[PDB]
C-alpha cells in the first residue's frame, strides 16, 4: 500500500 | 482492524513544511496533519478529518494517504476539501 | 488509526464505513446530507458495494445500523490516480439515509475557508490501530 | 450540519 | 515502464488504456475477448470512464481507435485494498471490441498453470518511463 | 508519461526470493518479477504480464504495486492470475 | 503512490 | 488467443  | 470506532486529535500543518517528509508529493489539493505522535492508517481512507469552525464540525480534509508503516512521527496527507467543494458543490446541484 | 482512543457510540454520526458484498471494511466515508457521501476516488467504490450508516462496532449484531445501497459513484474528473491529487468521490445513493441521534450531516467549508497549522483538529476511522 | 446529537469527548 | 523500449505499433493487440472522460491515461488493462476486459481492481474504474483499444501513440491524432464504454466493473470479492491482494476486477463492456490485426485476447492461464522463477516474460504499457 | 506504448522482458522471482525484499507483504495471489534493470511505474497498473507458453502469450500477471521510485534493483509486484482466473471464469460464465 |  | 497479426519485436 503506502495509501490508506 | 479494531471493532469499533477510533478518533485522535491532531495538528494541521503547513504544505511547506509538510513538503519537508514528502518533498514534490505535496500537492496543491492535498493538506497535511499528524506528526504528533498519532497516525491515520490502512482502512481510513476516505474517512474524515474535522475542525470545529463557529461550534460545528466542518470537513477539512479526507483521509488519503501517508507513512506504509503508519508512522506516528511521519505526517499524514489528507485531501484538501477546501480546494474540491466547488466540484462538490456543482456535483450535487446536477444530480 | 494507530494510537488512537475509542470513540463515544454515536458521536460522530457523519462516519460511515464503506464494505464489499463479502462483509469487508475497506474504507471509511463522510455524510453529507442524506443521500451523498464522500469518500477516497482511491477507494475504488463500485456500485456493488455498501455503505454503512450508525455503526459503532463492526462486531456487534444488536446494532440498528443503516445498509445503503449506492446508485452513482462520482469521481472528480481533476482526480490524478499517478499522483493521488484530487482525492475524491461522491456517492449518490439509491436509498437515502435517515437522519436521527447517530446518523447526520458534516458540514462543507467555503472554498474560501481557512484551516492555519497548529490547528488541533480530529480524524476517525475503522483502519489499523497497528502496523 | 457538523453538531452530533450525542457529543464526543476527547 | 523504466527502462523499457519502444514498441512495435499493434504488437501488443490486448493492451487497453483506460482513461477517465478528461483523457488522463491513469490504467493499463487486457482484453480477454470482445467484450470484456481485465485490469487492477486498485485502478478504480467507473462506468464514468472509457477503455481505449488499438491505441499506440496517446498522442496521435490519425490512429484509428477504438473508444469503449464500460457497462460493468466487476471487483473481485476477495479484493482486499488493505493488502492490495486479490487485485483484479473485470470490466464488462457495453459496446464490445472489433477484434482486428492490432485488436485481439490474450489467453488465460490454467489454475494449475506453472510459470518457473527464471523465466523472462514481458510487460507493456504508457506508464512513467521515469520518476 | 510515455505517448507511445512501451515494452519489457523481465524474469519471474519465486515468492520466497521476493519476501526477501518485501518481507510478509508478498501474498499468494501475488507473483514478483522485475530487479533486472527494468521496471514496471505509475500508470502501469491493470496492464499485462505475459509469457509465452505454447508459442502464445499468455496472462501471468496483472501491473499491481511496487517501489515508490519505480527502482529497476526491485521487484515489481503483479496479481497472480493463475490464482485468480477461477473467479474471472465464474464470473464470465453468470454474465 | 507506491501503488502503480 | 495470445497470437498477435503484428508481431512483437523485443
Amino acid at each position: 500500500p503506502g495509501v490508506y | 482492524t479494531p471493532d469499533r470506532l477510533q478518533q485522535a486529535s491532531l495538528p494541521l500543518l503547513s504544505n511547506t513544511n509538510c513538503k519537508k517528509y514528502w518533498g514534490t508529493k505535496i500537492k496543491d489539493a492535498m493538506i497535511c496533519a499528524g506528526a504528533s505522535g498519532v497516525s491515520s492508517c490502512m482502512g481510513d481512507s476516505g474517512g474524515p478529518l474535522v475542525c470545529k469552525k463557529n461550534g460545528a464540525w466542518t470537513l477539512v480534509g479526507i483521509v488519503s494517504w501517508g507513512s506504509s508503516t503508519c508512522s506516528t512521527s511521519t505526517p499524514g496527507v489528507y485531501a484538501r476539501v477546501t480546494a474540491l467543494v466547488n466540484w462538490v458543490q456543482q456535483t450535487l446541484a446536477a444530480n | 488509526i494507530v494510537n488512537g482512543e475509542e470513540a463515544v457510540p454515536g458521536s460522530w454520526p457523519w462516519q460511515v464505513s464503506l464494505q464489499d458484498k463479502t462483509g469487508f471494511h475497506f474504507c471509511g466515508g463522510s455524510l453529507i446530507n442524506e443521500n451523498w457521501v464522500v469518500t477516497a476516488a482511491h477507494c475504488g467504490v463500485t456500485t456493488s458495494d455498501v455503505v454503512v450508516a450508525g455503526e459503532f462496532d463492526q462486531g456487534s449484531s444488536s446494532e440498528k445500523i443503516q445498509k445503503l445501497k449506492i446508485a452513482k459513484v462520482f469521481k472528480n474528473s481533476k482526480y490524478n490516480s499517478l499522483t493521488i491529487n484530487n482525492d475524491i468521490t461522491l456517492l449518490k445513493l439509491s436509498t437515502a439515509a435517515s437522519f436521527s441521534q447517530t446518523v447526520s450531516a458534516v458540514c462543507l467549508p467555503s472554498a474560501s475557508d481557512d484551516f492555519a497549522a497548529g490547528t488541533t483538529c480530529v480524524t476517525t476511522g475503522w483502519g489499523l490501530t497497528r502496523y | 450540519c457538523g453538531v452530533p446529537a450525542i457529543q464526543p469527548v476527547l
